[PDB]
Order: C-alpha cells, then structure tokens, then sequence
C-alpha cells in the first residue's frame, strides 16, 4: 500500500499568517491527492480534491498544490477557524491511505513544561495496582518527549500519554505520561524518574523520587 | 483514482 | 444527501462489530466507504462498494474480518467486523464519494461518526486516588496537585474541583481506555504552595451512568 508522509506533526501560528502543510507519498500517485479538516469530534471535511481543486463552499484561502509524490496545502491567512487538525488522503489507488495529520494551534511565546511526579498513595499501593504519574504542565510548542528511567535504566512500554485540548486563557498545553503497574512490580523497584526534553530547556529536566 | 462513483 | 450511523456503541471482544448506514437521496451509482479513526490517531480506510454492483474493496490490513454490503431498497449499507479486540475501538463514519457528472460537482458526504468500544466492561462507578503533592517540591513557589480516575465504564465522568470554586489552573485529561477494559485519567490543578496547609482540596467526581459521585481529599503527606 502507499502511505503519506504528513509534515509537520504540529505547526504554529499565528492569525492572518500564510501556512504550509506538505505531504509526501510513497509511490507516484500522479495528483489523486485530496486535503482534509477537521475539527474535534466532527467528521473531516473536504477543501481540496485533484491536488489543487477546491472543492464547493470552501473559502479560497485553501489552496493546494504538487504531483507526484511531493503535496502542499497553503492557507493564505490563517483565521481563528482554521485551527484544526489536516490530513492529506490519497485515491490513487486502494486501499485509500491517509496522512498522520498536522494540528496547526495558535502561536505563542515559547514555554518549558513544569514537571512533577506523582508517587501512588499507599491507598492504591493496597489495591494491587499502582499509577506512577508524571505531569508536564502549562507548556508551548506541543513538541514533547518523555522518557522513564526506573533504577537508572531506561524504560520502554507500559506508559500512556495524555494531552489536553490547547488552553483556552493561556494557550498552552499539559500532558500525563502514566506508568500501570502491578503492586509487586512497582516494589521490584526504588527508584522512578521521568525525564522531560522540551524547546524551552536548554537540557533534560528529571523529576524523580525514592519509593 | 478509485472509489468515487457518478451521477447524471 | 445525508449519511447517519446506527448500531451499538459497545461489543464484547471477539465478538462481532455491526452498524449500519442511513443513506438520504437521482441515477447512477455511488461509493460507500467506512472509515474508522481511533483516539489520537489518522482515519483509516476500512473499505468501500459501488452500489450499483455491491463489488467490495477491502483494505488488507483487515481484509478477513471486515465484510460490506448495501440494501438498495432500504437505503442502507452496512459494515460488519468480526472477532474484535480492543484496538477496534474506533469511531466510525460512513462517507459517500460520487461526481455529477451534470453539474461537475465532487461530493465528499459523510455521517457524524459512530463511537464503538471493544470491551466485556458493564457498567461500574469509579475510583479515586489523590495524587499528593510531595513534601520536598515545596522549596518551589508553585505546587501541583490531582486525582487519579480509574476502574470506570462507561464515558464521561466530569471532574470539578472544591464543587466548583477551584477552576483556575485546573487540567483534566482525557480519558483512555486501559487493558482491563475500563477507563483512566488524572485531573491536576497548580496552585499556591503557600496555601497548602491552609486551603481544603477536594476533586468532585461525578459518573451519571452509574450513578455514583466520589470525592477525595488531596493533601500533603508530612513526614
């Protein structure tokens, strides 16, 4: 199957801005290349079929442009309306493959992430199945890599992300990284630390405490 | 290129 | 034109996922597609039939599970997906793609989704666990503070803080279903360190299904 290449992941800016948002193909799929919004909880909406058509109803600052395998989506100047989520759909050929979207939130001043870990109460510790909670709060871009260090040795698996919504007062954002544990296994263990790399911080911040 | 169907 | 999903919103695993489409309509035929898209992830393409044939594609990342048809008569077509898991769990949009060639119009209808969860759950109240501020963070100005919501089913819970009086700085993250077929989340709040051992913080933790309300007391733990 083919797949499209979205970049990028998140793209900031700001209102009345001229934007970019490419996509790239895996195999020549000539200009089969339709671009999408969409907005949470609604289904995606099309503004633009055949790589450059938009499509009925759609204002004219989208517009879209490439062939082959190389695509771009520009919004002209950028509204508060046009803070979405976008994904490129090929139709050059089954199965119908999608982009991994591009969420375009309002600018803002750049802000580190505050870092706190939450050790389980003993509460939960009794229940037989512990949470070990990081928190990165109240930061800008959406850019964000957590990594869980357990007695000095990097971690992989078991821990789920979670991230709000771009605030509404301060524009930023949060994130959970929530380890699930087994009470025995969390005791199989001293130490648990979360280590946070953001644009903001000049190296890792690591937050991390003594069971 | 494939699945889109036509009305007239 | 108007598509609308219909079917149940839950299925246990292994079991199999049915919905149907609701298509409002003058000659021709048209491309009936389910595409599914799971939380934080892209859409994907499950696959599609012209309806004046009934031919299917399949995409082949389900193709044995996965089976189309359509009802001409009734207006319907229909997805069935068997022997689901968890990562089933999707919502799921019935899309029409079809061109007038009169008009030279595109036409890219779809319905407004349906939400299906894989899992044996019923339904069931939630827990609540505080998630304390620790005692050495307090050499910061600013302290943080929540609530760990689990064991629940099904969506939503709302969380408040103090019943309502505590919204500034107030984070609730979305909810995610875990392995053991229920749901989790934390709720935060940053406030004032200074103000811990002086103000009360108490998380509201309303579950309408079930009909259940728990609240929980965050504080210190001073050593």
């Amino acid at each position: 199957d083919i797949q499209m290449t979205q970049s990028p992941s998140s793209l900031s800016a700001s209102v009345g801005d001229r934007v970019t948002v490419t996509c790239r193909a895996s195999l020549d799929i000539n200009k089969d290349l339709n671009w999408y919004q969409q907005k949470p909880g609604k289904a995606p909406a099309l503004l633009i079929y055949a790589a450059s058509t938009l499509q009925t109803g759609v204002s004219s600052r989208f517009s879209g442009s490439g062939s082959g395998t190389q695509f771009t989506l520009t919004i002209s100047s950028l509204q508060p309306e046009d803070f979405a989520t976008y994904y490129c759909l090929q139709d050059y050929s089954f199965p119908l493959t999608f982009g991994g979207g591009t969420k375009i939130d309002l600018k803002r001043t750049v802000a580190a992430p505050s870092v706190f870990i939450f050790p389980p109460s003993e509460d939960q510790v009794k229940s037989g199945t512990v949470s070990v909670v990081c928190l990165l709060n109240n930061f800008y871009p959406r850019e964000a890599s957590v990594k869980w260090k357990v007695d000095g040795a990097l971690k992989t698996g078991n821990s789920q992300e979670s991230v709000t919504e771009q605030d509404s007062k301060d524009n930023t954002y949060s994130l959970s990284s929530t380890l699930t544990l087994s009470s025995t296994e969390y005791q199989s263990h001293k130490v648990y630390a979360c280590e946070v790399t953001h644009q903001g911080l000049s190296s890792p911040v690591t937050k991390s405490f003594n069971r | 290129a494939v699945g889109i169907g036509a009305v007239f | 034109v108007q598509l609308q999903e219909s079917g149940p919103g839950v299925v246990k695993p292994s079991e199999t996922l049915s919905l149907t489409c609701e298509v409002s309509l003058r000659v021709g035929s048209y491309y009936w597609s389910w595409i599914r898209q799971s939380q934080g992830q892209r859409p994907e393409w499950m696959g599609g039939l012209y309806s004046d044939t009934g031919n299917t594609d399949y995409n082949p990342s389900l193709k044995s599970r996965v089976s189309l048809s359509r009802d001409m008569s009734k207006k319907q077509f229909f997805l069935n997906l068997r022997s689901v898991t968890a990562t089933d769990t999707a919502v799921y949009f019935c899309v029409s793609r079809y061109v007038d060639h009169w008009t030279n119009r595109r036409f890219d209808v779809w319905g407004p989704g349906a939400q299906v969860t894989v899992t044996s759950a019923s339904t069931k109240g939630p827990s609540v666990f505080p998630l304390a501020p620790s005692s050495r963070s307090t050499s910061e100005s600013t302290a943080a503070l929540g609530c760990l919501v689990k064991d629940y089913f099904p969506e939503p819970v709302t969380v408040s803080w103090n019943s309502g009086s505590l919204t500034s700085g107030v984070h609730t993250f979305p909810a995610v279903l875990q392995s053991s077929g229920l749901y989790s989340l934390s709720s935060v709040v940053t406030v004032p360190s200074s103000s811990l051992g002086t103000q009360t913080y108490v998380c509201n933790v309303n579950h309408k299904p079930s009909n259940t309300k728990v609240d929980k007391r965050v504080e210190i733990k001073t050593c």
